[PDB]
DNA sequence: AAACATTCGTTCACGTGAGTTCCAGTACAAGTCTGGTC
DNA sequence: AGACTTGTACTGGAACTCACGTGAACGAATGTTT
């Protein structure tokens, strides 16, 4: 349900800290197997600083992946995608369609 | 472009009696109006409304002739919407103590819908009607009206206190009248274009989205030196803000032009010395230096590239390019030009052959001369009305950031147990937000994010109009609507209430 | 910047045909 | 290697978890010009101030 | 660690940008 | 009736203020060191 | 007693990031002139 084509702004990642809350390692590493998994992305709403409003954005798990020489490529973690609002998407002029030959 | 609206009420005896709990039709007809008005105001699209009412005691129209056209009052003519009109309706609208014939009204309208709208291009007309049609009248003209509406393609619409579209006859002998009048004016489509007022309500609770128009950008696909098409190029998903923005104005007379802003330079030395505009450069940092380097220099030594260009550089698989690298803050849709045939063909035969063979166009964008080149991805989207390419911007070597991570998997002290993973997949299916259509055809939305109004436009609106009509009183909180559609629905709570406690009940999480 | 002159080398004549297909010989672009 | 902020992801009311942004594609910019006084060549200092 | 850039220790070595180099 | 100039909503670029994270510098407590004398 | 060393926390500043505001250019539509 995630459309390629509804993109806002530059995804972030999203990885544990494990120096302000004990234990948070344990439960993302579990939500990130269990979400590759099922094929599923966390629905959530983003406020990253103080007096700004909210905005509606998705987790997708991202999967530890190594090149022949072992050298990291994809960080693990989770990838922050921003999900446009309704007035973010602006209407488009009306063109009939003109097929091609094969 | 603009839009006439003659709202048409209904302000008799009828409506005042009726059970304190169905919040008789009087204040509906007012919030809901109050609310038209507030979108209308609040979103300047330049739509003029006026306001006529029949029911009243007194009597001011353009025709007065005999005992007909009585008790009706036009209160406000065409014109742009404005607080007066808020105002009014809140308390200079009262009700009455008579009865008039809705038919009346409706002829009063169109009169003044014909008469005020000479000298200025509206190209729609609607007619709203308010009433409980609950007014004994007499059908003696409504073979002319129909005539009428019909040669001046004017658009009616009715609300009653009732959603079917428990009644008295003169109720039932007034749905039936307005249900045939619909019929006629447009058909079968028009029956569902009676609104109960509660329905009304429901849609008209959260104010107009701002609304850009994107101007079409022409340029030319180039494979190559001898292959171009022409193609137009619109903005199709980009971040919106507001379009007025706040005005610095001094605090006891309320006025802009008493306050004047600049900006003045002074050396670092300890006399404080002053410097001029024109005795100043632009300069960099090299390392530990500063190199000089003039605006004219750089303008001389600045990159020089031909704007409009709009080149594939080449063709690439679609699994090379990845979401998480997609860079800018535009989406561009690219169609065919406007009025051709050949361009449109050669664009659709590009994309169904980049479809096929599952394939994107890396290519070279810039608007403008004095813009800077950027290397994007264009990638098909076909649809069973229209396709269309898809342009997203691409990172450069700088733009990439090299960091290395901790593994997870591999990790001894940060492995999950079996119960742990059970019950995070427990939790997951409890707050699924897409349900199957009983595993028959595909999927459905719970929770669709595309549709939901940015809430920082409607509270800054709320907040406006607050303050507007109520300048003592402070701001109010924010409306419970507002946090209801920003929020799941219950059920996913309601679901996930348990399996939360199994996740906190086995993650021994603490804070330090 | 595009490679023009590898990209026209590399389509012998397939840009003359795919023309010869889709545009009449009428149409004139970039005017 | 830096992070943008430091969040608190909430499952629930009582179920919190501590996170870290960070940002793997940023913009490059050119380094922000600066003011030089064009006799000495030295840097000048701005201020700004509404009247 | 192999691949290690020599001069910024800590930060993969970038590999020199090619373009577009059309395949056989 | 046709061509040219002006205007307006749109777009891009650049500049300035406020929030967050990481690091240099400073005042003072305490440990340690030392000299002289009976 | 006095003076130097280690540590300790705390303060402020540098740098990065984002949001908001200003300046300039421009394509299309409209009005005026010939």
């Amino acid at each position: 349900l995630l459309k390629k084509h509804h993109y806002l702004r530059p995804s972030l990642f999203v990885y544990p800290e494990e120096s302000l809350v004990i234990g948070s390692s344990t439960l993302f590493s579990a939500l990130l197997i269990k979400c590759l998994e099922k094929e599923v992305a966390a629905l959530c709403r983003y406020t990253p600083r103080r007096n700004i409003p909210p905005y509606f954005v998705a987790l997708v798990p991202q999967e530890e992946e190594l090149d022949d020489q072992k050298i990291q490529v994809t960080p693990p973690g989770f990838q922050l995608v921003f999900l446009p609002f309704a007035d973010d998407k602006r209407k488009m002029p009306f063109t009939e369609k003109i097929m091609a030959t094969p | 472009n603009k839009a006439a609206v003659v709202l048409c009420m209904d302000v008799g005896f009828t409506m005042s009696n009726s059970i304190p709990g169905i919040e008789s039709p009087f204040e509906q007809a007012k919030k809901v109006i109050t609310m038209f008005v507030q979108r209308q105001v609040f979103a300047e699209n330049k739509d003029e409304i006026a306001l006529v009412l029949f029911g009243t005691d007194g009597t001011d129209n353009p025709l007065s002739g005999g005992d007909q056209y009585q008790n009706i009052t036009v209160h406000r003519h065409l014109m742009l919407p404005d607080f007066d009109l808020l105002e009014d309706i809140e308390s200079k609208i009262q009700p009455g103590s008579q009865q008039a014939d809705f038919l009346d009204a409706l002829i009063v309208s169109m009169d003044v819908i014909q008469h005020e709208t000479i000298g200025k291009k509206f190209e729609k007309r609607h007619i709203e009607i308010f009433t409980d049609l609950s007014s004994r009248f007499s059908k003696s003209q409504l073979d002319i009206i129909i005539h009428s509406l019909k040669k001046c393609d004017i658009s009616l619409q009715f609300f009653l206190p009732f959603s079917l579209g428990g009644i008295t006859e003169q109720q039932k002998e007034g749905l039936e009248i307005v249900k045939m009048v619909m019929i006629s004016l447009e058909g079968e489509d028009g029956l569902d274009e009676i609104y109960s007022f509660s329905e009304s309500l429901r849609k008209l609770c959260v104010f107009k989205k701002i609304e850009r128009h994107s101007i079409h950008w022409p340029c030319r696909l180039t494979i190559g030196s001898n292959l171009s098409i022409r193609i137009a190029a619109y903005k199709s998903i980009l971040q919106e803000r507001v379009k007025k923005t706040w005005t610095v104005v001094d605090a006891k007379t309320l006025k802009k032009e008493d306050i004047q802003k600049e900006t003045v330079y002074c050396l670092n030395d300890d006399d404080e010395t002053e410097v001029l505009k024109e005795d100043i450069i632009q300069g960099f940092r090299y390392g530990s230096d500063i190199v000089p380097f003039s605006k004219v220099d750089e303008e001389q030594m600045k990159y020089k590239s031909e704007g409009k260009c709009f080149s594939v550089l080449g063709f690439c698989k679609s699994s090379q390019v990845q979401r998480r690298f997609f860079m800018g803050n535009q989406v561009l849709k690219v169609f065919a030009a406007r009025d051709d045939e050949a361009a449109a063909v050669a664009l659709s035969s590009l994309i169904h052959a980049l479809d096929d063979l599952d394939m994107v166009a890396i290519v070279r964008y810039a608007y403008d001369k004095r813009a800077n080149p950027q290397v994007g991805v264009a990638f098909p989207h076909i649809k069973h009305n229209y396709e269309c390419l898809v342009y997203v911007q691409l990172p450069f070597m700088e733009d990439l950031r090299q960091y290395m991570f901790s593994s997870l998997k591999n990790s001894k002290k940060y492995a999950p147990t079996e119960a742990q993973l059970n019950a995070v997949d427990a939790l997951i299916d409890s707050m699924s937000l897409a349900k199957k259509d009983e595993k028959t055809d595909t999927l459905e939305d719970l929770f669709p994010t595309t549709k939901i109004p940015n809430p920082r436009f409607q509270r800054l609106f709320q907040c406006l109009l607050h303050r507007a009509l109520h300048p003592r009183e402070p701001l109010p909180p924010i409306q419970q609507h507002i946090w209801n559609m920003l929020n799941p629905p219950a059920e996913v709570t309601t679901k996930s209430q348990i399996p939360l406690s199994k996740i906190k009940t086995l993650f021994p999480l603490i804070e330090a | 910047l595009p490679k023009v002159e590898a990209m026209n080398k590399r389509l012998g004549s397939l840009v003359d045909e795919f023309k010869e297909l889709v545009y009449p010989p009428d149409y004139n672009p970039e005017g | 290697k830096r992070a943008l902020s430091r969040l608190k992801l909430k499952l629930n009311k009582d179920i919190v978890i501590s996170v870290g942004i960070y940002n793997l594609v940023q913009k490059a910019l050119k380094p922000p010009p600066i003011k030089l006084y064009r006799e000495t060549n030295e840097p000048v200092k701005t201020k700004t101030r509404t009247f | 660690c192999p691949g290690e850039s020599l001069i910024n220790p800590g930060f993969k070595s970038k590999k020199p940008a090619g373009g577009v180099d059309f395949d056989e």
